[PDB]
């Protein structure tokens, strides 16, 4: 067809350095926005991690009142809110009445602090990790098509009808190929580049979060339900034996009471 | 504690294969097709190519070769004074082609074999190979390097001038032998070189001697209008120059 | 084979610009369907979950019935509806006697909104992600085919005799090749387009999912059983305490009843 | 070695054209078979899953025990009857004492349908999932093997070694190209193809199985043991209560006794 | 420096054909290991679990000592042992005091038994698919190494340093890259066969062992814990009757009493 | 450009035998930091778990004290350390009075061990498996950077102008050919040597971490919370039982009591 | 019911490049890159004779081309009347050449410009270049086809002889400017004869002309020792032999 036949030859007379310019051009904007996207921002959730376990970690031998204060305090302004208080819900406090006051002297776990604190919503989701695991592939794909398209440009110039101008063809495929190859190394190369700064970025992410969500676990005991049913269980076998010795005791006080009272007639 | 043992399980979603290091590969696979056969073809071309002027130049010597062969073959069945060399693409004179002190007309064998040799040279012109490759023909003329130089130069000048009146005077039986066409032809054909002096082997016999030599078209020479001079058909006799009192 | 011969050169007999105008249809339809069908979709649910999680916030102060009401009207779309009907079926009413009538004080969650409103059921199935994270594949594929496809057109009518069949014959597998790759690497941009597209609309549909479910957790607040398990506990401690103290009381009342029918006879 | 090029002169002897036909053969066999075990029994398995689907909204407001029968005749398929057995357990039914006898007066839910009418089990081991998701990259591979085996073959047959007969050394190069390519074309074809019916296959598939387990959610409601222990709490407090006014009425009582006992005396 | 000369000069000094014969008897040698160590395995793991599964529906109708008795001495492999004991721990026995002494008439399921006997511990680790899924990578790559390691050899070999010796030198050239291309298609061949097989033996595997853990899942019902509890609110309830009924009947027993003593005095 | 042309002269100044050395000594560090990061971790990883088998082994019949001592005293890496408190703390003690203090009798499981014993925690994250999973293709990455690369300063230095340069610039492009084969064999070797460790090590740390928790799931049983539930129905149906009788008693006493009475007056 | 609510659930890990893709990308492109080269290689082989003569025979028209330069460059450094065509080899004096019906002299400046471009063209030709590349001065002559043939053959040789007369004649202001040695060069390097038909021009006037036109060695020739031949010293003075009253 007539447009077709216009776009191969718009795309035939295309200047061979301009193909490896635009690669590199794109490659660098990907780059770009790989560094303030993803690096940038997993380096400061790595930091907050940190920052967060030194602060869980410093009240480690603190009041449990002392301790959720502060914890609540530490997450209130953040985007760690919710999660804190869900996370808070999840602490069973025990309360003992200490001096005729209901006081909290135990906080309980009833579940891991990775069920609120979740790779996905703290790293995955602010990371964008679904799109830039496939960043290095995206490169890759610029990198072959600037390529193929220069070579296609550099063989479809290469056309020597005599043996004389043979020289001149080499040289002439031998620029095209260059700027080929250009193109496909810088391509590639941002996409190794990449793929190692993300893969260790996301592994140092990962661990820190695993010492965050560790740190919250450290500071209360799992295991409360276990421990109130063995207590129901204790009671109902103790009311029992507590039953049979009252009832022997009744018998023998009203027993001593009516030779009393036999006594006093 | 208060969860259920059984709860929904797999939850793991199947990724999707990276594709584009598989295009990449593909793409790369049909490039690396691209560049072998334009190898071979390029190298098969080009090869031919070669060949193909190498053979060109072969035919058309072995075109030259044939058209002499058969020239001296001619010139040997006319008359035997005739000396050919196909070596050079020369035609010589061995004894009748001698001259002597002030001397610029040929004896009479020497006449009668300048007026033999041209219609075999009408002939070898006629042929395909004539066509195909035949150069007009140059009269070069030789003399001794010693005596005057200036009278020397004259002399073999005059010779030359007194050949080509041989062969286009109206007296002369060439131009009552030929016709329109043969005399346009040896107009076009005829023309006149210069003058050496390659004396050798102090003989003086030999070194005062007058040959014709034939050139030939090269595989990259053009044949066009602009070369081919047609001479006018002919109006008037010519009369030679040189009286013979001289 | 004459089958294989016959076959190859009824597929080599398309005009070569027939290869590149139908990989660049069929992408394009590709394309529109992912956009239809995915992006759309996916702009839509993300829109509504944040109108969702804005009237889930209205009802942050209101009364447990009030709020209940306004939920059940609130999710009228099947799978919303759905999942607040089992969520809903999650929660734990917690009824206690007001003038002799037994109304809802407070309404406790016993599992996490997220358990019902699933990033399955509202976001996986809606898009058809199953499908449509292999479509950058598929795309890349039929660009791949069109490229093979132009090259073996190219080759099929490749003319060695000659040395000027050499040089029309390589100028037009070229220019196949040049149309097929003008088709291929529409395909790959197209990948590449919907690989960016579909990561980045599947990241914020979790992202305001993760929003809406954390407005609905807010409303309710966990751990219930184990507030039971300790009330239980301490009743059992406080029966036994209490049996002991009624057992002493009705001895002492049996004394001075006896003492008051001694004085009377 | 003479073992390596004996191998060599059997693997290049064969005819070129029965290496693409060789292709197409082992991917048209992999396709059918693909057609017949993934494929048409997800299309059934999809079937039935709306055929139970519209059987479970038919008993929507049916008795429990009605319910509970239509249910066990309905699930005959093994896993489908497996499935639904453990669902059975799973469910609880709520006894009351009417007319002497006890009665189911309703069921209740303890785990999600899911749990039992799994993706695994409904969907992914009838289908093979667990092979089929890799046949495309054995198809892409068997025409990978194709490639470089009509390489191969067209590089041995290059051996002219003679300017006259390089023009058919080419040509039959060019042929077995071509043939190496028609068969890497046709299983990238077939290879994603097999994907985009798989893909979309086991996407309906997850979808109409949720729509299959949320109408077998719908019938029961969950939060039984919830109520439970709230009931045991309520009792736990009223026996106190009762404790204490039952001993009173009991000191009482006994006042009563014994003041018309003084009155007989 | 002269050091990379050296290693060059060593590496290419071997004969082209050591190297498809290298490829080969390594992929050979990694094949027979993948047969031995993964597809035997899998095979007798298969026929081991159909063995036990057919062992196991023979008991379904036998007394609950009985199945146990015979599950215990069934169960002889130390991954199925420890599985066994780990499920039985999870298996809840049910006694009632019959003729005198504690009988066990039911035994409760807690957990389906597909958590003890796992996939990764019945077939992943014992096949150590965590290896043996990258086997056919590993596979291509020796066969890759192969095919660029006959590459160097047969360019060190290119040298046409006369024009006459081109057609010669290119034809041995394309000799030894056909040798590399040998190698590499017997890797890739190797490969697929070996992911065939891998897959499929996967699919079995899990088939099965669905099939077997449906098997002892089938002999235990679940649902223990929500029949207790309605039983203990049951208890209360019909606790807090019996209180008053028994302080009723007290009441009226010594009204009685007390008007027999009067009339007797 | 003159920006290309300069970035093009700046790129190929380098000598031809550097991008073979740098591929082979980047690839060469690479792996160096793959066996001290990862294979001489991930083996000391293995032999701990291997040895805290044993060592769980040599108390399966200890005192529940001394086994909980043993195991304390046992982990003091950072995570083995947070998983054994996170696991004991899991672990539910029953008590008894024997005879006048409690004493642990036995102890019980209410999670398994590989919990908090995860393979996660113990092996990905400390192996860094995020990251290492990614290098080999890295590897394969930099083989084809350097073979663009040093097939650039070739095609750049090629000069044409004198047949003897023409030489020259031949047979150093071919050299640098026979440098990105060998750059690539090298890099290819090694990301298959990398993947044979890695995967061969991943395996055998998830055996071995199975056996270490199949170890530590052997020593308590599980199941506790069941067995207190009916120990529970069981004192609720007693309790009933024991009043009524006690009941009985009290009234046949006082009737008794009251005989004596009415005697003695 | 007594579910265990801190299960793991092991993170959906991004599965990695497979590594065939990737290294079969590596072997696919290093194929393309050794078709490429073997190409390059093939075609630089198989065309380094025709290179090696190619460049020879650009070196051979630089070097040409530059004694042309250096020789039209001498020409108007000294008389402008002196034209060089390096297009083709050929030294024209138009204005000052033109001859008249039935003559064969020329006008002063025609002898001024003659003899001051006789010691150039011999300084040039003494040059390395000239040493390297320079051979014989061929001298030019042009006639019409119209009237009688022999009549324009005869005015063509007489102007020929008289241009060389002009050269080598006693008297002549040139040789009151010239040394033995160079004298000898002249006669070496000059030859007098040749005549041609040419119509590329609109004007039958300018036929009557004459014209220098040098020519230089084959690239296969590379100057034959023995072509070369000797002349004894001058003894007497050369006389030119032409009726100059007329
Ligand atoms: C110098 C140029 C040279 C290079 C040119 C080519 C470049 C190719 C490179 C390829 C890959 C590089 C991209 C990497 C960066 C992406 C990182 C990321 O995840 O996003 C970050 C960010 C979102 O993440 P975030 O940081 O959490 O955002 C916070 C929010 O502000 C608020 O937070 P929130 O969570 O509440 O957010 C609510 C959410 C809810 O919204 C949703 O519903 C999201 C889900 C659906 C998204 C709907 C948007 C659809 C847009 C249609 C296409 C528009 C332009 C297409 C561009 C390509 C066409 C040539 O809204 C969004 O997040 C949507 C924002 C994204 C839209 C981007 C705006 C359009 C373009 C930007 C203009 C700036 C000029 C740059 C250059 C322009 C290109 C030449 O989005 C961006 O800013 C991305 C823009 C950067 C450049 C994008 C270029 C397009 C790439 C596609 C390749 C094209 C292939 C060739 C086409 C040929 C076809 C035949
Ligand atoms: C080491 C890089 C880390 C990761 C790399 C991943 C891919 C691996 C592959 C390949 C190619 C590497 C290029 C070669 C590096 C050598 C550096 C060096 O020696 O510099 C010295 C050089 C010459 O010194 P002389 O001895 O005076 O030379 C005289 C010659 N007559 O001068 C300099 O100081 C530095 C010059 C800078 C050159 C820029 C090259 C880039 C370097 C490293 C990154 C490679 C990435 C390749 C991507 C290509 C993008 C299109
Ligand atoms: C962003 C994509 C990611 C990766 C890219 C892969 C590489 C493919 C690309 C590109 C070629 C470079 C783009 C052109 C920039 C030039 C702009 C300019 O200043 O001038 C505009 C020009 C004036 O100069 P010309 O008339 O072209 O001079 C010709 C003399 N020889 O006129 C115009 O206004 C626009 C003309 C567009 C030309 C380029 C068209 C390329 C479009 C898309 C590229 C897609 C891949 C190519 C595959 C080809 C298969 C057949
Ligand atoms: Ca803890
Ligand atoms: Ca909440
Ligand atoms: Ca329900
Ligand atoms: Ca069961
Ligand atoms: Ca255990």
């Amino acid at each position: 067809m007539s447009w077709l036949n216009s776009i191969l030859v718009t795309l035939t007379s295309v200047e061979p350095y301009k193909v490896p310019v635009t690669v590199i051009v794109t490659v660098t904007f990907a780059f770009v926005c790989f560094i303030f996207f993803y690096l940038l921002r997993s380096i400061r959730i790595i930091y907050g991690l940190k920052k967060y376990t030194r602060s869980i970690n410093s009240i480690e031998k603190s009041a449990p009142e002392v301790q959720l204060e502060h914890l609540k305090s530490l997450f209130q302004r953040s985007e760690l809110k919710h999660a804190w208080n869900e996370f808070e819900e999840s602490l069973h406090s025990q309360y003992e009445l200490e001096n005729g006051e209901e006081k909290i002297v135990r906080i309980r776990a009833t579940a891991p602090s990775a069920s609120f604190f979740s790779e996905q919503q703290l790293v995955d989701i602010p990371l964008n990790t679904e799109f830039f695991k496939h960043l290095p592939g995206i490169l890759t794909g610029m990198g072959i098509i600037g390529t193929f398209y220069g070579l296609m440009i550099g063989l479809n110039h290469f056309d020597p009808s005599t043996p004389e101008q043979v020289s001149s063809s080499v040289n002439n495929l031998l620029r095209d190929v260059l700027y080929a190859f250009l193109g496909s190394a810088f391509a590639i190369f941002a996409s190794i580049l990449v793929t190692w700064l993300e893969k260790l970025s996301i592994a140092k992410s990962y661990k820190y979060l695993e010492k965050f969500t560790a740190a919250l676990d450290s500071l209360y005991d799992s295991g409360v339900g276990e421990e109130y049913l063995a207590s129901l269980v204790k009671s109902s076998n103790e009311s029992a034996t507590q039953a049979r010795h009252l009832k022997e005791s009744l018998v023998t006080d009203l027993r001593d009471m009516l030779l009393h009272l036999a006594e006093s007639q | 504690m208060f969860g259920n043992a059984f709860g929904v399980k797999k939850r793991r979603s199947d990724e999707a294969e990276k594709p584009f290091w598989i295009s990449y590969a593909d793409l790369m696979t049909a490039m690396m097709v691209l560049f072998l056969v334009v190898m071979v073809a390029s190298l098969s071309s080009v090869t031919q190519r070669i060949q193909r002027a190498e053979q060109g130049e072969k035919a058309r010597g072995q075109d030259i070769s044939r058209l002499c062969e058969r020239l001296e073959l001619h010139a040997r069945n006319v008359n035997k004074n005739i000396v050919v060399d196909c070596h050079d693409n020369r035609i010589s004179f061995g004894e009748a082609g001698r001259f002597a002190h002030n001397q610029f007309f040929l004896n009479a064998e020497g006449q009668k074999a300048l007026q033999d040799v041209v219609p075999l040279v009408l002939e070898a012109s006629n042929s395909e190979e004539g066509k195909k490759w035949f150069k007009q023909i140059v009269i070069e003329g030789f003399t001794d390097t010693d005596g005057s130089y200036l009278y020397n130069l004259h002399l073999s000048l005059q010779r030359s001038e007194w050949v080509m009146c041989s062969l286009l005077d109206s007296r002369s039986p060439l131009q009552k032998n030929i016709s329109a066409e043969q005399q346009l032809q040896i107009r076009k054909l005829f023309l006149a070189g210069g003058v050496s002096f390659n004396n050798a082997k102090e003989s003086k016999e030999a070194s005062r001697r007058v040959e014709l030599r034939m050139q030939f078209f090269g595989l990259k020479d053009k044949r066009d209008k602009a070369d081919e001079v047609d001479f006018p058909p002919v109006v008037n006799k010519e009369v030679c120059q040189l009286v013979m009192p001289l």
